[PDB]
RNA sequence: UCCUCCUAAAGAGUAACGGAGGAGCACGAAGGUUGGCUAAUCCUGGUCGGACAUCAGGAGGUUAGUGCAAUGGCAUAAGCC
RNA sequence: CCAGGGCUACACACGUGCUACAAUGGCGCAUACAAAGAGAAGCGACCUCGCGAGAGCAAGCGGACCUCAUAAAGUGCGUCGUAGUCCGGAUUGGAGUCUGCAACUCGACUCCAUGAAGUCGGAAUCGCUAGUAAUCGUGGAUCAGAAUGCCACGGUGAAUAC
RNA sequence: CGCGGGGUGGAGCAGCCUGGUAGCUCGUCGGGCUCAUAACCCGAAGAUCGUCGGUUCAAAUCCGGCCCCCGCAACCA
């Protein structure tokens, strides 16, 4: 790469609040702070909950009950 | 919305609703009753509500039941 | 970095044994990675272009390109060599790296987010994203853009059939619906 | 101050920061911060890391932003598939509940047009 | 008055108040040279972004380009850097 | 005579209101002081259940006896610090409540989330001469339910009239 | 037939000469004032430029054809 044009592509640690520590190197500066990451993400729970939401014969005998 | 005390239906729907079940689909039932509440027995069926002057066919479906008849049958036609 | 050691040892040796190749060099390989912004409304403001470039430059390691404007076209009002979009062409080290930072904690970060697009592919194992706000990687500061602006990412193989291609992005644990 | 999809107030009280997520009002904000034992004089800037991940996991049991947002949109496009009165309510764009179409109604059918 | 094509009869030349178009300049880089490069137009994918701005690959291969008409010419590139 | 439907339609135009656009304000937690009413298929305590509409049990009163009924502005502390804002509270989705045979056309109210226009309004133009205007509550009549209307009631309380 | 010049909201005119976002005065429409109408005051809409084409990155504007419309010529025997 040229020398003297890019930024400083530093290594830094990141570390979000499930736990998972990792280290990788990016243009920020010191330390990180993250919420979520590859890991802890809901998709694999997310759409098992987010497709089973339709329901409207049982709503109905929830009200009545017989 | 109201009534906690029973979903409503009319009394003549509910035996009209029972007595075309048991027998089986056969034409869209005259019913006059708007205000009645859709039960989950009256799926399949192609009940005709009176919208004012004529009766509109509503072909009951699985989202159709908590809603009421006359939901499914405009009144007022514009443009 | 790790990524590619990952790759090597433990994605080589899983696709090996889907399409039963006869060698190592068969398996698919990530070329390079091409971030790109057209930034476009630089023809009224011409520094919002370098407010694109260092945000590129940001996300990125590597300084941006501007890149010309092909023809001249009356839709948009441009001309023969006039900068209107950016653009980055990582590959290698400094890609696998970016890689990484990529799908490990910026894809997360998408905001509505439910599952990337696996019909997005070119026909030839080339995918691409589209990433709507910038926020999304952890480079840009808060309070220091000032515009509703993204890019796009390009992930450029050696593959030869989108069917094949898939597998390979795949195996990197990367999110498709 | 990055908790759900977005949230990233500053220089703004604990219980009125929550309101700027989307699925989180005034009474919610308060169960919010009653639930995780923050007081609600206090601001964001104060408040440290290790009180901020408590928050993330009490808003995540209720429905918010793009799971609200998605959960909205399916209920009033079940109703236009229906093909009920309040379907064809808001495919055309007037008022639902059983309000006044004639002198009013702006807000639904929007801004003033010829004749 | 000058340039290009046809009329012009396979060297040159060749008229008409014959048939079609241009010129009265431009450029210290648009010259020199050295070292590189390859185009149109589509296809599919991709944020805002849509037919078309920018990106990726594939298809085509000079339909492109040549400071300005037309002609002849140019990949060794006379093309673009 | 009867079942529904309609009087509640909606490119638009005007009338009369109400709620706003905030900091003399908004929001909490405290606490101040009224009048005039109204009530027996009525008004309905107190206690429990309720996040709240309300749901039970039911005391009392055809009433200067009981009940609807804590008036709100206002003080006193707090906190937001001029932002489409902790201003506005429209609009929509969901979950409900009472009345009532029945609440979808077409009710009211509650809860939750939602958070539109609007930053004092073009030409014009209206009311008001003191407990008046202004602003904050409150009641009643019609009424099973359904006021921002109407009819009454009382708080703080101006400017100006050469 | 020959050489000038035109054709632009409903009307009459600019804008064309040097290609890039179309004005002016009336009329139409909405609201005011008035007992009402006019006048007057206040907002608003309304023209892809004769048409078929080419040139261009882009045409009301450049360049031809087609139809208008208007002027001037149409002479010596
Ligand atoms: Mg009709
Ligand atoms: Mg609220
Ligand atoms: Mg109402
Ligand atoms: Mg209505
Ligand atoms: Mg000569
Ligand atoms: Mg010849
Ligand atoms: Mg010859
Ligand atoms: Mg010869
Ligand atoms: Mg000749
Ligand atoms: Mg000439
Ligand atoms: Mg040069
Ligand atoms: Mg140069
Ligand atoms: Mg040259
Ligand atoms: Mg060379
Ligand atoms: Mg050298
Ligand atoms: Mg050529
Ligand atoms: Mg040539
Ligand atoms: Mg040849
Ligand atoms: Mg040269
Ligand atoms: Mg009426
Ligand atoms: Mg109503
Ligand atoms: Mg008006
Ligand atoms: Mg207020
Ligand atoms: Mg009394
Ligand atoms: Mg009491
Ligand atoms: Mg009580
Ligand atoms: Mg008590
Ligand atoms: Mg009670
Ligand atoms: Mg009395
Ligand atoms: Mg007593
Ligand atoms: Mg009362
Ligand atoms: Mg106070
Ligand atoms: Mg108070
Ligand atoms: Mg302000
Ligand atoms: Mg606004
Ligand atoms: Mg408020
Ligand atoms: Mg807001
Ligand atoms: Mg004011
Ligand atoms: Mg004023
Ligand atoms: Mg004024
Ligand atoms: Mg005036
Ligand atoms: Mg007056
Ligand atoms: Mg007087
Ligand atoms: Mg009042
Ligand atoms: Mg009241
Ligand atoms: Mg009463
Ligand atoms: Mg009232
Ligand atoms: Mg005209
Ligand atoms: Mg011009
Ligand atoms: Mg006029
Ligand atoms: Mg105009
Ligand atoms: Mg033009
Ligand atoms: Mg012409």
């Amino acid at each position: 790469m040229k020398k003297d044009i890019h930024p400083k592509y530093e290594e830094i640690t990141a570390s979000c609040s499930c736990g998972n520590v990792m280290k990788i190197r990016s243009t920020v500066g010191h330390d990180l702070n993250l919420d979520v990451c590859s890991k802890c993400h809901p998709f694999f729970t997310g759409k098992q909950r987010d497709v089973a939401t339709g329901g409207r014969v049982d709503r109905f005998n929830k009200r009545f009950n017989i | 919305r109201s009534l906690k005390k029973g979903p409503f239906i009319d009394l003549h729907l509910l035996k009209k609703v029972e007595k075309a079940v048991e027998s089986g689909d056969k034409k869209p039932l005259r019913t006059w009753s708007r205000r009645s509440t859709i039960f989950p027995n009256m799926i399949g069926l192609t009940i005709a509500v009176h919208n004012g002057r004529q009766h509109v066919p509503v072909f009951v479906t699985d989202e159709m039941v908590g809603h009421k008849l006359g939901e499914f049958a405009p009144t007022r036609t514009y443009r | 970095a790790k990524l590619h050691d990952y790759y090597k040892d433990e994605v080589v040796k899983k696709l090996m044994t889907e399409f039963n190749y006869n060698s190592v060099m068969q398996v698919p390989r990530v070329e390079k990675i091409t971030l790109n912004m057209g930034v476009g409304e630089a023809i009224a403001d011409k520094k919002l272009l370098d407010n694109a470039a260092a945000d590129l430059a940001a996300i990125s390691g590597q300084k941006p390109l501007i890149t010309k404007a092909r023809k001249s076209v009356a839709g948009f009002k441009i001309r023969q060599g006039y900068p209107i979009g950016c653009k980055v062409t990582l590959r290698g080290e400094r890609m696998w790296e970016f890689f990484e930072r990529l799908i490990t904690i910026a894809v997360p970060r998408i905001r509505d987010f439910r599952g990337l697009s696996a019909k997005s592919f070119d026909g030839r194992g080339n995918y691409s994203m589209g990433v709507r706000e910038q926020i999304i990687f952890p480079e840009i500061d808060y309070d220091k853009v000032d515009r509703v602006r993204g890019l796009d990412i390009t992930i450029t193989t050696t593959a030869k059939s989108d069917e094949e291609g898939r597998a390979l992005l795949a195996a990197f644990d990367f999110p498709f619906r | 101050a990055r908790i759900a999809g977005i949230n990233i107030p500053d220089h703004k009280h604990a219980v009125i920061a929550l309101t700027s997520i989307y699925g989180v009002g005034k009474t919610r904000s308060k169960a919010i911060l009653a639930a995780a034992g923050i007081a609600e004089d206090v601001k964001i800037s104060e408040l440290s890391e290790g009180q901020i991940d408590t928050l993330r996991d009490e808003v995540a049991k209720f429905v918010v932003e793009g799971d609200l947002r998605r959960e909205i949109s399916m209920s009033i496009k079940r109703l236009m598939d229906l093909g009920c009165y309040r379907g064809l309510r808001h495919r055309r764009g007037l008022p639902v509940r059983g309000q006044r179409t004639k002198t009013n109604a702006r807000t639904r059918k929007g801004p003033r047009k010829p004749i």
